[PDB]
RNA sequence: AUUAAACCUUGUACCUUUUGCAUAAUGAACUAACUAGAAAACUUCUAACUAAAAGAAUUACAGCUAGAAACCCCGAAACCAAAC
RNA sequence: AACGAGCUUGGUGAUAGCUGGUUACCCAAAAAAUGAAUUUAAGUUCAAUUUUAAACUUGCUAAAAAAACAAAAUCAAAAAGUAAGUUUAGAUUAUAGCCAAAAGAGGGCUCUUCUGGAACGGAAAAAACCUUUAAUAGUGAAUAAUUAACAACUUAACCAUUGAGGCCUAAAAGCAGCCACCAAUAAAGAAGCGUUCAAGCUCAACAUAAAUCAAAAUUCCAUAAUUUA
RNA sequence: CUCUUAUCUUUAAUCAGUGAAAUUGACCUUUCAGUGAAGAGGCUGAAAUAUAAUAAUAAGACGAGAAGACCCUAUGGAGCUUA
RNA sequence: UCGGAGAAAAUCUCCGAAUGAUUAUAACCUAGACUUACAAGUCAAAGUAAAAAUAUCUUGACCCAGAUAUUUUGAUCAACGGACCAAGUUACCCUAGGGAUUCCUAUUUAAGAGUUCAUAUCGACAAUUAGGGACCUCAUUGGAUCAGGACAUCCCAAUGGUGUAGAAGCUAUUAAUGGUUCGUUUGCAACGAUUAAAGUCCUACGUGAUCUGAGUUCAGACCGGAGCAAUCCAGGUCGGUUUCUAUCUAUUUACGAUUUCUCCCAGUACGAAAGGACAAGAGAAAUAGAGCCACCUUACAAAUAAGCGCUCUCAACUUAAUUUAUGAAUAAAAUCUAAAUAAAAUAUAUACGUACACCCUCUAACCUAGAGAAGGUUA
């Protein structure tokens, strides 16, 4: 139930997904010494720095495509006004 | 049962549809979040594979991918097997100290700092 | 004779049958 | 045989998702002409992986240690 | 599972066989014992020596020598020879 | 004491393309029933597939224009999404499917091609329909499909006026039959029908008032239920 | 036979002694409708239901047996006849 | 076996070839390809050589035998990937296996029939998403016993209509109540005599561990017809062996009646006569069910049991077709009402009755109680 109501809130669909109650440590030491950190969060992590690391490397790509595609746009227009040698005319040319 | 093409109007939208779905026909959004919320099971063996091309193998997990036509192509093949959302990004892309704190949000929204604290 | 149509297609009839406008006030009732 | 309440009702809901899937496909970022090798350094280096795994198949390397290390399992307390 | 053996809940015996299905169909009263994959032409792996290898006879334009690695059980109606 | 040809021993562990059986664990991959020849269709050999190892380089999807017939199977530069593919060496098994859906061909069935399927969930029970990426411990959670569903549109009570219009059936009356399609009027042509034909029972007028569809054979077979957002 | 009846003996049944056979996956072995290949004690949904014997019937367990019948197959046989 | 044409590449629709004549005589060699499981089969640049470029048109392996002086030739091997050379028959059979064991009828329509008059009784064209049944050939079902069920009703019962005067009939609605005979010739029918009627179907011929006749269908034997014979025929005929001790399930202790005829009403109502009713009322039987033994009969040449003897059998709260009364929608002095109401009216049935009802000693004997056990009786 909820999960409708959930999404709308900006919060996962499911109360296990991205929040406080799952990603925070479940614990720590009666010294107040933190406790080593959690598989499941650390893996959690490493998945969403290699998803971030796509968008990074995607957007790149597609720019520098769009930048690159102008220059070359450019060269074939300079190309196209070029003129070289003379232009004689009449009966001798 | 053959691959069928689909009718080019489907994919033209409407004054309307802007409004609806809030997105501006100019500056088009770059990367899409695609999800597979249905099985290939039951399907015909050119959706199995675009699936696989896609890294859509697990279903609920999101995939980024360019909003080029080439990819587009291929979306649209599996249309009807997976959700297609924009990703946002309101902070601005993730920089090299901030890759470590990301978090994408079910609303589209790849924030870059996390801090799991009440908004305050 | 009747041919039984596979329960997703019956699905899609049953989901693209006309709907016609409502009014909110019957014309007779209406001066 | 009529169709429940349920199944015609989840249909629709597919239907509008796959509705918001063909609007989000109809404004793509680059034209043809300008994806033209934009990603050609990536591809290229990607096979370039692939061959020399296949390539650096080869046997493993042998050690004497190995071999002499048997001997240890006849070892005592003197 | 349970405080509780049984009540409540879930669950269409097995092998072969059909077809990749049976509520088909074959076989099984049960216990103990007995009861069915065997060979090195080529390939692969491990070593010895190497334009040569092998303890005679053989092979050789990196080969040759040695080791290791393999291919079931039960069942007719019949046929023939010699006795009875 | 089983004679279409006795019995016993040996040949002999006869042969059987046929029936049956073929004994510990775990990990992994995995076809077919397409094609071809066969005294061959209860078999086998080859192709094709699969597989293991090795060598090195492009493969899959998609693929414009343009071509070969034509408004998608061949073919198929650049790209892009992606990780496979070709050759070398070795090797069996397999060669009879099943059901749903789609287009044809013969003529309901039966051939051919294309797609999917083989739940532990749902459809009642349910190999073949729908939901379902593998398999693990947990007295956590969000979800998918989900046998259920809400007959259909005006008489009211009234008034009906000739020379039988002729002619084929004496003569044929709104009116036997056929053709004119008829008479004044505030207002009426002859509607059923009556009549040998006219008997006339009296429709429309005048004259008064209102007015086409959409959930048979053993013994019925969950129980029930119209409204709480 | 209509239309069966009575009596006696055999068998049966009870007591004593002796003591087999085919058969048998396991059974804590129900009725109705459905589903299914003509098909259900065992599946789906209803229903019924203290537990064990003794003596009877034969609807069912496609009840159990025999070297029975029927069609087809094998590059399996055999008897007989010939042109 | 291969080739040509259509379907259009899976099986179907058609024609041809196992060559033929013409000829310029058409060489050798060698890149790259087509086709193809293998095998066989296609096309061909360059070079060389002959000549002075050209072959035009429309198919069988290996082995083994030959012929010439290297060169060549041998298949309706046509079952056409081809065994060097072999046919019938078996019901005397065997083993290894695989299988199986148009015409109704109900609806809709209504030209024409019915003197007149569509629908009293019927009925063309059709309509039902409607229910059942190469020239020749051809093969499970009766009976007995006991029956369960459907209703699409054969009789019995309640009704509508009529070309229903009465009596006989016809048609339709409702109803599954109990019943629905005995023989002859028969192998499927064919008849006789009756009845209120002698229904139509389903249950694996309903039912062979209940029984029985056929047939499938054989070992023997004849005719007729085939074949040289053995043998054979879906042609005749006569003869001709299937057994089972029940393990499980299931089952084995009441009922409250059907039909027919005669008498009466009454030879009346009706009807010209002929002929001839209904309801109401009384009495006989037949069958079924449940019992009994005074008589009769048959037994035990017993004190008993039987039928061929005797007796007894009934109530309906609750409905369907149909018919009335009151009365709205709907100005009626209308309308039986999927309006509110009041009644009558088949077959069914269990509301309502009858039966049962007791907690029960038991050495033993006896018993009209009984397989055992149970039960009854005991100055
Ligand atoms: S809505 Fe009833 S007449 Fe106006
Ligand atoms: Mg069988
Ligand atoms: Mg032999
Ligand atoms: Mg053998
Ligand atoms: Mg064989
Ligand atoms: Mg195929
Ligand atoms: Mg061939
Ligand atoms: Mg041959
Ligand atoms: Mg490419
Ligand atoms: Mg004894
Ligand atoms: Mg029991
Ligand atoms: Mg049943
Ligand atoms: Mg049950
Ligand atoms: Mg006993
Ligand atoms: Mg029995
Ligand atoms: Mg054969
Ligand atoms: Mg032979
Ligand atoms: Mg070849
Ligand atoms: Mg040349
Ligand atoms: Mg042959
Ligand atoms: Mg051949
Ligand atoms: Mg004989
Ligand atoms: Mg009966
Ligand atoms: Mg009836
Ligand atoms: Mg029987
Ligand atoms: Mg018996
Ligand atoms: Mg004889
Ligand atoms: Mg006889
Ligand atoms: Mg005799
Ligand atoms: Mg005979
Ligand atoms: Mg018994
Ligand atoms: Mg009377």
């Amino acid at each position: 139930a909820g999960g409708q109501w959930r999404l709308q809130q900006g919060l996962a669909a499911n109360p296990s997904g991205y929040g406080p109650l799952t990603e925070l440590p479940d614990w720590s030491f009666a010294d107040g010494r933190p406790a080593p950190p959690m598989k499941g969060q650390l893996r959690r992590k490493a998945q969403r720095e290699k998803l971030a690391r796509r968008v990074v490397l995607l957007t790149q790509e597609m720019d520098a495509g769009i930048q690159a595609w102008k220059l070359r746009q450019q060269k074939l227009q300079e190309e196209r006004k070029k003129e070289h040698d003379l232009k004689p005319k009449g009966t001798l040319l | 049962f053959t691959k069928s093409r689909i009718p080019d109007k489907v994919f033209q939208p409407k004054p309307e549809d802007h409004e609806k779905y809030g997105g501006d026909p100019q500056n088009p959004h770059k990367l899409h979040i695609v999800t597979r919320i249905r099985s290939t099971k039951r399907r015909p063996y050119w959706e199995k594979d675009t699936i696989k091309m896609l890294g859509l193998q697990k279903a609920h997990s999101p995939q980024i991918h360019k909003n080029i036509p080439s990819v587009n192509a291929k979306l649209k093949v599996v249309k009807h097997l997976i959700r297609i959302q924009p990703l946002k990004l309101p902070q601005g892309l993730p920089t090299e100290e901030t890759m470590s704190s990301t978090c994408l949000k079910s609303t589209g929204e790849l924030v870059v700092q996390w801090h799991l604290k009440p908004v305050e | 004779h009747w041919r039984v149509m596979h329960f997703q297609r019956q699905k899609l009839m049953a989901i693209t049958e006309y709907i016609p406008p409502k009014p909110a006030i019957n014309p007779r009732c209406l001066p | 045989r009529t169709v429940s309440f349920q199944a015609k009702e989840s249909m629709i809901r597919r239907l509008e998702v796959e509705a918001e899937n063909h609007y989000w496909l109809s404004m793509p970022y680059m034209t043809a002409e300008q994806e033209c090798g934009h990603a050609a350094e990536r591809r290229a280096q990607a096979f370039e992986a692939i061959k020399a795994a296949a390539t650096s198949k080869f046997p493993k390397h042998r050690y004497i240690a190995d071999q002499l290390d048997h001997l240890n399992i006849s070892k005592k307390w003197s």
